[PDB]
RNA sequence: GCUGGCGACCAUAGCAAGAGUGAACCACCUGAUCCCUUCCCGAACUCAGAAGUGAAACCUCUUAGCGCUGAUGGUAGUGUGGGAUUACCCAUGUGAGAGUAAGUCAUCGCCAGCU
RNA sequence: CGGAGGAGUACGAAGGUGCGCUCAGCGUGGUCGGAAAUCACGCGUAGAGUAUAAAGGCAAAAGCGCGCUUAACUGCGAGAC
C-alpha cells in the first residue's frame, strides 16, 4: 500500500530579535510572533501580523504587567 | 522515654545529593527537625535503630527523644521517605513537640 | 483483554522507560500486594492470566485490585514485507512497568493464601516480584 | 451595574489619551455636582481643578447647564494660569451632551484648545 | 391602583407586611408580555397577525424576537423571528394591571385559575393566558386564528410571602 | 478623623460571613414641560429639582471559613571527566515539581470637601 | 514510501470611522411548545464566538449591533526581518 501523510510547510522563522538590555535604533523589530504572546508598551509598534517594532532609539526591556498578566516589552530613551 | 534515638550533626560540608548517598553507603539516614520557636537542625540518625523504632506502631503516636550531644530534642515523627523499590528509609521529618 | 474503549490517536512513538514509580508505589486498597522490582513490559493477555491465577486459588473469596491498565499501543509488520511504506499495524496494548511500581493488591483473604496466590501468579510474569504489606509510614 | 458599565465605557478613551501622551481634562457629572480636572500625562500630578462646590457657586442650583458653564468658565482661567495650553477632553463614560457638552464650551471658549 | 395604590395600598401593606424601612415595601416592577408564533417561516402571515393584534391589545409597538441557534429537531433557526414580546412600567403597567383587574377577571370561564403557587422563588408571578380572544378587542371576524399570551409580573417583593401579599392587596383572586 | 475623584501595583492584595456611616459627599428617590433616548419600554441615556430614606448599593472594621503565598531538609533531572550498557555508578558543579512547617483580611502617591 | 489534517476561495460589506453591547451552560414558572422553540429572575463561570483546517492569540475585546461613508487612495519612505 502506501501512506497517505507526508506533507509539511515550510519554516516560518518565528522568534524574538533583541533580548533586554539591547540598543535599538527606531524601526527595528523586537518580536515576530503568530499572536499577542508579547504586547508593546512605550516607545513600541505593532504592525498587522503582530510584529512588535521599535519606534525610538533607546534600549529593550521586558516586564510583566496589568491584571491580566500580560507580558509588555517596552524601549527605554 | 521509650523511644531514645541517637543522632549527630550534619553540617553543611555533609548536605547535598553526593553527601547524601555516602552517607546512606556508610550506613546513615539523614534527618530535619522543625518546630516553633526553633530554626530547623539537621541530623543523622543510625539505620538500624530508625527501622527498630519503626517496627513499634506507638513510635508514630507518641514522643520521641533525639539525643545529639548533651542536647536533647522531644519530638514526633512527621515524614517517611522510602526507597520505591527496596523500601529501606531514605529520610525524616519530625516536628518538635 | 482488556484495551482502552476510545484514543485520541491510533499509534504511538516507541520512547524510552526509564526512572522509577515515585507514584502508585504505596498500599492503598489492600493489605497486601504484589509489587514489581525491575522495569519492563506488561501485555493484557499476562494481566489477565496471573488475575486469572489469583483468583483460583483465592477461591473468589476476597476482592482482586488491578493497578494497570494497557493503555499503550503497540504495532508489528506484517511479515515477508520490505523495510519502508510507513508504520505497522496495532496488534497488541501493552503497559509500561517501572520498578516499585504495584500490581495486584488483595483484600480480605488470610496472608498466607493471599502469599501463595501471588507466588502462583509470580510464575507468569517477565520480570522478578516481592510482597509488600500496608505500612503506617 | 451603571458605574461598572460607565468605567467599561471610558477605558478605552483613557487608554488612547495615555498612549497619545496628552494632557488629560477629566470631568464628572452627578446629579447635584459637577467637578472637573485637569491632569498632566504621566497621570500623578493634578496641574488644574475646579468643582461648584467652590464657595461662588455653592449657592446655586449646581446641577443644571448653567453650572457647568460656570464650571468650565472657572477651569479654563486656571488653566490658563497653570501654562497648559493644548489639551485633549475626556468625558469618562459621560455621553458628550448636555452639561458636558456646555462644560466643554465653556472651557473653549475660555481658551483652551481641543 | 395608581393614585389610590401610591397613598393607601402602600401603607397597608407597611401595616400588614411590618417592615421597619419605608423602602423595603415590595413594589410592582414591570409586567412582560410574551407570545411566540412556532414555525412562521411555514406561512409567513400569522407573525404579521400577532403583531397587529398585540398592538390592538397593548399601546406599545411589539418587538420582533429572533431565534437564537439551529436546532434540527424544529424548523427554527437565528435566521427568522419565531416571536414578540413588550415590556410595561409606569402609568402603563398601573392602566395595564388596572383594566385587567377591571374587566378581564369578571369575564374568565373558570375563576381561581391563577393559584397561589407557581411562583418563581425570587418573588415573581408568571401566568399563561388562553387564547387572544378573552378581553377588549375586534371580535372573532375580522382577525386571524386564535393565538395564547404569556404575563409574567416582577416586584420588589424579596421572596414569595411578599409577592402574594402584593398580590392580594392589589385584588389579584388567588 | 471622614467622603469623592485621578494615579503606582495586580490575591501576603481576592471570595465568603458578620458590624457601622449619612452632619458634608454618594446612591436611591420625583416628572415627561424644554435637550436626548428605546430595533417596544424615562429599564438604560439625557434634562428640571429635592418632598424622604440608608431599605438596595458604595465605603470602612473584624473572622482565616475558603482562596492565596510559602520555607528547611530530602528526592527526580542535568554540564564536564571516568566506569558500565535497561540506563545506572563515582569525582565535581548545579538543582526542580509535588508534599510538610509557617505566613496572608495589602500598600504607597496627587487634588477638593466637611465636623 | 514517518504520525495527523487543510488549500487552488469568499466579502461593496464580511472594509473605514463614531457610538453602543457581551457569550455559552445550569436552577425555578408559565399556550396546542415538549430532551430541545420564544419570555422573567437567580447560580457558578469563558467551557461561546471569531466565513474556512490547525497553531498562536482576542476586554481599548480581534466577539456582537446601528448611523454615515469608500483610506480596498496617489507620490513616496528613515529603519529592520
Amino acid at each position: 500500500g502506501s501512506t497517505k501523510n507526508g506533507r509539511d510547510s515550510n519554516p516560518k522563522m518565528l522568534g524574538v530579535k533583541v533580548y533586554g538590555g539591547q540598543t535599538v535604533t527606531a524601526g527595528n523589530i523586537i518580536v515576530r510572533q503568530r499572536g499577542t504572546e508579547f504586547h508593546a508598551g512605550a516607545n513600541v509598534g505593532m504592525g498587522r501580523d503582530h510584529t512588535l517594532f521599535a519606534t525610538a532609539d533607546g534600549v529593550v526591556k521586558f516586564e510583566v504587567k496589568g491584571q491580566f498578566g500580560r507580558r509588555y516589552v517596552k524601549v527605554e530613551t | 522515654a521509650n523511644f531514645v534515638l541517637n543522632a549527630q550533626a550534619r553540617a553543611e560540608d555533609k548536605q547535598g545529593k553526593g553527601a547524601s548517598r555516602r552517607l546512606r553507603r556508610e550506613s546513615l539516614v539523614p534527618a530535619i527537625i522543625y518546630g516553633g520557636n526553633a530554626e530547623p537542625v539537621a541530623v543523622t540518625l543510625e539505620l538500624r535503630e530508625l527501622v527498630k523504632a519503626l517496627e513499634s506502631n506507638v513510635f508514630f503516636e507518641e514522643v520521641v527523644e533525639i539525643k545529639v550531644g548533651d542536647k536533647v530534642e522531644n519530638v514526633k515523627i512527621q515524614a517517611l521517605q522510602r526507597h520505591p523499590a527496596k523500601n529501606t528509609p531514605m529520610h525524616a521529618d519530625f516536628k518538635r513537640a | 483483554m482488556l484495551q482502552p474503549k476510545r484514543t485520541k490517536f491510533r499509534k504511538v512513538h516507541k520512547g524510552r522507560n526509564t526512572g522509577l514509580a515515585h507514584r502508585g508505589s504505596t498500599v492503598s486498597f489492600g493489605s497486601i500486594a504484589i509489587k514489581a522490582t525491575e522495569r519492563g513490559r506488561m501485555t493484557a493477555r499476562q494481566i489477565e492470566a496471573a488475575r486469572r491465577t489469583i483468583s483460583r486459588r483465592i477461591k473468589r473469596g476476597g476482592k482482586i485490585f488491578i493497578r494497570v491498565f494497557p493503555d499503550k499501543p503497540i504495532t508489528e509488520k506484517p511479515l515477508e514485507v520490505r523495510m519502508g511504506n510507513g508504520k505497522g499495524n496495532v496488534e497488541y496494548w501493552v503497559c509500561e512497568i517501572k520498578p516499585g511500581k504495584i500490581l495486584y493488591e488483595i483484600e480480605g483473604v488470610n496472608e498466607d493464601l493471599a502469599r501463595e496466590a501471588f507466588a502462583l501468579a509470580a510464575a507468569k510474569l517477565p520480570f522478578k516480584t516481592t510482597i509488600v504489606t500496608r505500612t503506617v509510614m | 451595574e451603571k458605574k461598572q458599565s460607565r468605567l467599561r465605557r471610558a477605558k478605552s478613551t483613557r487608554l488612547h489619551i495615555r498612549a497619545l501622551g496628552a494632557t488629560r481634562l477629566c470631568v464628572n457629572r452627578t446629579p447635584r455636582h459637577i467637578y472637573a480636572q485637569v491632569i498632566s500625562a504621566d497621570g500623578g500630578k493634578v496641574l488644574a481643578q475646579a468643582s461648584t462646590l467652590d464657595a461662588s457657586l455653592r449657592s446655586g442650583t449646581t446641577g443644571n447647564i448653567e453650572a457647568a458653564t460656570k464650571v468650565g468658565a472657572l477651569i479654563a482661567e486656571r488653566a490658563k494660569a497653570a501654562g497648559v495650553t493644548k489639551v485633549a477632553f475626556d468625558r469618562s463614560g459621560f455621553k458628550y451632551h448636555g452639561r458636558i457638552k456646555a462644560l466643554a464650551d465653556a472651557a473653549r471658549e475660555g481658551g483652551l484648545e481641543f | 391602583l395608581k393614585a389610590r395604590y401610591n397613598d393607601e395600598l402602600k401603607a397597608k401593606l407597611q401595616e400588614e407586611l411590618s417592615i421597619k424601612n419605608v423602602m423595603e415595601i415590595p413594589r410592582i416592577t414591570k409586567i412582560t408580555l410574551n407570545m411566540g408564533v412556532g414555525a412562521a417561516a411555514t406561512d409567513k402571515k400569522l407573525l404579521d397577525g400577532a403583531v397587529a393584534d398585540m398592538q390592538l391589545i397593548a399601546g406599545q409597538k411589539p418587538v420582533v424576537t429572533l431565534a437564537r441557534k439551529s436546532i434540527a429537531g424544529f424548523k427554527i433557526r437565528d435566521g427568522w423571528p419565531i416571536g414578540c414580546k413588550v415590556t410595561l412600567r409606569g402609568d402603563q403597567m398601573y392602566e395595564f394591571l388596572d383594566r385587567l383587574i377591571s374587566i378581564a377577571i369578571p369575564r374568565i370561564r373558570d375563576f381561581r385559575g391563577f393559584s397561589a403557587k407557581s411562583f418563581d422563588g425570587r418573588g415573581n408571578y408568571s401566568m399563561g393566558l388562553k387564547e387572544q380572544i378573552v378581553f377588549p378587542e375586534i371580535d372573532f371576524d375580522k382577525i386571524d386564528r386564535i393565538r395564547g399570551m404569556d404575563i409574567t409580573i416582577t416586584t420588589t417583593a424579596r421572596t414569595d410571602d411578599e409577592g402574594r401579599a402584593l398580590m392580594r392587596a392589589f385584588g389579584f383572586p388567588f
